[PDB]
């Protein structure tokens, strides 16, 4: 998902960390 | 705006010296380790070399612009932000950094900063070697700031970012907080314990 | 114009800072590893330590200038341009960057960027003294740019490398491709790229 | 005040080329070592690698602020302040500083640094496998000023260190003693001090 | 105690050190 | 004109970024390579790595000044200067400069900088061990520039070495030849240039 | 004058990058190597690993300043001065500075900069496990500078410096200043050799 | 060819890369 | 004595180095 | 000779490389 690739991570505060 | 003025804007009004607490509210970060490979270990002096992803994220509302015309997020340079100042408690190397220091900014002035780190830490590593496995635990917290200024939090319990081809296999990894008051000292103390739950490989 | 004009007019303009998108169209960045060398190789540990040239264009209309009666290219030191924010997803060391850091720049805007790096990776490093040899994938990509603001594109896609790998190395690589992967995720609108670089190698008989 | 302008003044005030020196008074230092691992040990070479925090307090009273309607402390980079130029006269390594290079400085003018510092040293090992242990000696002082300069304190005399090292090391912590030395030598008028850390450890069994 | 956190002990100067 | 007058003229003068090529003839720059110790080698990965004073000379016009009631010459740190981006096409490792990194600069504009430097290379390592020795052969050019814009040549060109060569290394220096390969390819109409260092050695009896 | 209005005076005259010659005079160095310990020996492949404090003075008379009633010495961190560039020309690492970065400065313009530095030698190993010893000879000189403009001379004088707790013990050191004119060439080339005669303790 | 010499690669887009 | 204290070493010219 | 002192070298273009 989102979270395990560094940009989406980033990109996403509400669905990542 | 474009994303020269917001770059422009963020890096002359933006203090990196100066944590940016709002109404002595504290600043709350997140923080989330994920472990991207295990690179040795040694049971005898109990130490292990590791890399993970430090996803760290925290608002700056100083940083914020209108976003209706204008690109929501940029990637900025860290050496132009406020980044808290968070350590391992028990590393024994420091943070090699292997990724571009770039953080990213959203227009509501969150700020998330991903670095993929590379250290050694002294942990309990008995049992490696069997099917249960070792469990290393890692204290990060900020090195000189308390809960009043700095909060911190986890994000609780790999696969989708653990190397397939590392001889160690991760079992579990939980990430607690913990607070602690003082007798001497009215306010907290918080940090965030992750602990890696691991072993060799048949 | 001559070459000092041209690099204050470009020092003038260029924002190392700000990603060169024009019109919030991407800034289409093309990335192709020239393998040079593979130094170490750990089959216990599956690491492998290599010297690759990371041929990297991209174009920054900005920098542009007119070319008639003038040179249309010059040497830059990067740290006076953007780059792109690439890096490999399973590196487990730093970059070391070997060669000096300045990129050429085109009078069209055209910037290439070709250092020679050497980097430690954990990959599948099983088979590489057999036939088949092993194959160590590197996943390369933006690391804060989704595909909105970079799009990585992978040239030379399939090849033997014969051209640039060191003769003197203990290994011989059998086949390199470099292929484009984008992924969308439900929670979120835009796509993530990377390039999967697949290095298939052995060690020489 | 709020806490940017604090921070703005320590920055302006602070001369990291000035030894805050209040008419002529030496600058004050109190100096502590806290062994959090012991990592190394070669009983042949007779060198260590541990590390310790160094507690590293001292005052400059122009750094202070009415605290009244303000921060009654700040965190500070340390590149902004002066800090003590101490220095371990036994240690055959750099200190690595494993952490964020801040100190907290009070509004009253005090400021502490506390970085958790890897280093390695020649001392005596021998009889790190018996009970009794080895004691390894490490003195540290002003690389440059005299006692009239700075003057070096120990604060706590005694510790076993419970509370700070590492279980998970192979080695134990029996005694840790601070002691201050001064000398005057016949040559020259003033002192030289220095603080002598005396870390008595052993194998664990 | 305090001052074997960090930032309980700079934080502390009456306490630790 | 004293040395600080000759410094601060440089400095207002010299472009660090900017080629100091004089009406589009190319930058004569010479590279010469003396080696003072090779410290290790193996047969095995075919890699050495070796200790060299890097001989690198070039012109600089604009540097220029009138010497008659003034120093001939100054030392004068490179970051003041624009250096070549010479760099080692079979190196592996960054070139570690061991040297403090002052270039000499003569009245009539002339540089020579002369960084003793250390760094590994991937090269025919066989034969070392027997009396005709191994041949291991560097490559240095310009990363960037083609010969209309830096020109690099040799100096000597045939030399044993003996005057600079460590006389404790376990490697004896047999030869080093040191030439200029110029290729001209179908595509492009400017050449390409590289300076071919030979150096034939083998282990002491 | 206090020590902020010397360390101003001293920003605002010293120029770093140029030679403080006065009239045409050498600026006259003075270098003596203390050794503190030898850490590692390699006997065939002929290299030491040396730490030693390198006591360097000279004179730079523009920053002079008057010391009735005020103070007549101050530490300045050497990035504010001119430093000679000498070079150990059998070294085979950079030197690693172990210390801060910081000399005195005396009123009458004396600057005395004493680092300690870790850093390995090419150098004759032979005999290191016998009683005669092995005999290590390190050889420092300016980089770039010929005697007209720097003179590198040893300084008008073991083991009140050596650490006991070496494996290795020092039996004697010999210090050879060579200049030399060749007939090329105007100026004179200068060297000073240290030879360091050492061996393995029983 | 070109494209194996680091400043005939760069110089020349329309061939290499 | 003196001289291998490194502060009193800089500190006294005329005794040292 | 010349050309073995670093200094001599660099100051001495025509008699070194």
């Amino acid at each position: 998902g989102c979270c395990s690739h560094p940009a989406c991570n980033v990109n996403n505060p509400h669905i990542c960390g | 705006l474009d994303r020269a003025d917001i770059l422009y804007n963020i890096r002359q009004t933006s203090r990196p010296d100066v944590i940016p607490t709002q109404r002595d509210r504290p600043v709350a970060v997140s923080v989330s380790l994920k472990f991207i490979n295990i690179l040795e270990v040694n049971e005898i002096t109990n130490e292990v070399d590791v890399v993970f992803w430090q996803q760290t994220t925290w608002s700056d509302r100083t940083l914020a612009w209108n976003s209706s015309h204008s690109p929501d997020q940029v990637s900025v340079p860290i050496s132009s932000l406020w980044v808290p100042d968070l350590a391992a408690y028990n590393a024994i190397s420091k943070p090699e950094v292997l990724t571009p220091q770039l953080a990213r900014v959203v227009s509501d002035g969150e700020v998330l900063y991903m670095p993929s780190i590379r250290q050694r830490f002294s942990c309990d590593v008995s049992g490696v070697d069997t099917e249960s496995g070792a469990t290393c635990r890692i204290k990060i917290g900020s090195w000189t700031h308390h809960s009043r200024e700095i909060s911190v939090d986890p994000t609780e319990n790999d696969s989708e970012y653990f190397s397939q081809y590392s001889r160690f296999e991760i079992l579990d990894v939980t990430q607690k907080k913990n607070s602690v008051t003082y007798s001497c000292c009215p306010e907290a103390y918080e940090d965030v314990e992750v602990s890696l739950n691991f072993r060799k490989k048949g």
